[PDB]
């Protein structure tokens, strides 16, 4: 009830990247393409997170954090299922605009990575996710990431992490346990391939002069000084699993 | 802090 009404309710529409689908495809041009939608779903993503239940209770400081931090793995989680339920995870549809085929997957050079997101769009397929566990799992993602320093106020995180946890055994209710199993490694899953996707974005960023690959604004600052923190392993995912 | 994040954050 009230829980699920509020995600479905909040949850983003559709965002184009604003792709030339009529040019030849091209490392740089799809490169940039992609970091402009990654700018317009960071705005998304933050419209949405204010309204999520208990967010704002959070420091301030700390609501930055934590979307900044969650953001890649965010839209890692969101992409997959749209692939999934729009093409059947036979293609990564970033967007509408931007739909890769393997042909664009080895043109961006994120192959490797991309393969790895479309096997995480098949795992929605094979484990029958249902689009309330997907808002449920979506949104217990944006608390998954944090500094090993702690936040600034760590027991209202903790509190609010715990309380999306207990949403989700309620949308699951030895079937029960089963399940809960399947959802958090799959949730564990998303882990590994958003630091990839960390590292090759910090890579492209510092030699993006040298690539004309383009990064908007807040991206090239969250990749500069929030992503290198996660790559030294100053903040680190929480996982179920070990 | 992210300037133009915080923005968006307290718009
Ligand atoms: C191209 C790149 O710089 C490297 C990996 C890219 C990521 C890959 C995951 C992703 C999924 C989406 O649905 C939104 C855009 C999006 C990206 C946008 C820009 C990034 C961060």
């Amino acid at each position: 009830p009230i829980f699920l009404n509020v995600l479905e309710a909040i949850e983003p529409g559709v965002v184009c990247a604003g792709h030339d689908n009529n040019q030849p495809d091209s490392f740089a041009a799809l490169l940039s393409s992609l970091n402009e939608l990654g700018e317009r779903q960071l705005v998304h993503v933050v419209k949405w997170a204010k309204a999520l239940p208990g967010f704002r209770n959070l420091h301030v400081d700390d609501q930055m954090a934590v979307i900044q931090y969650s953001w890649m793995g965010l839209m890692v989680f969101a992409m997959g299922w749209r692939s999934f339920t729009n093409v059947n995870s036979r293609m990564l549809y970033f967007a509408p605009d931007l739909v890769f085929n393997e042909y664009r997957m080895h043109k961006s050079r994120m192959y490797s990575q991309c393969v790895r997101m479309r096997h995480l769009s098949q795992e929605f397929g094979w484990l029958q996710i249902t689009p309330q566990e997907f808002l449920c799992m979506k949104a217990l993602l944006l608390f998954s990431i944090i500094p090993v320093d702690g936040l600034k106020n760590q027991k209202f995180f903790d509190e609010l992490r715990m309380n999306y946890i207990k949403e989700l055994d309620r949308i699951i209710a030895t079937s029960c346990s089963r399940r809960f199993y399947q959802l958090t490694k799959l949730l564990d899953s998303v882990q590994p391939i958003a630091r990839e996707l960390h590292q090759f974005t910090f890579d492209l960023l510092i030699k993006s002069h040298m690539v004309s690959v383009d990064f908007p604004e807040m991206m090239a600052e969250i990749i500069s000084v929030q992503v290198p923190k996660i790559l030294s392993g100053k903040v680190k995912p929480i996982y179920f699993h070990t | 802090g992210n300037a133009a994040l915080r923005y968006l954050l307290g718009a």
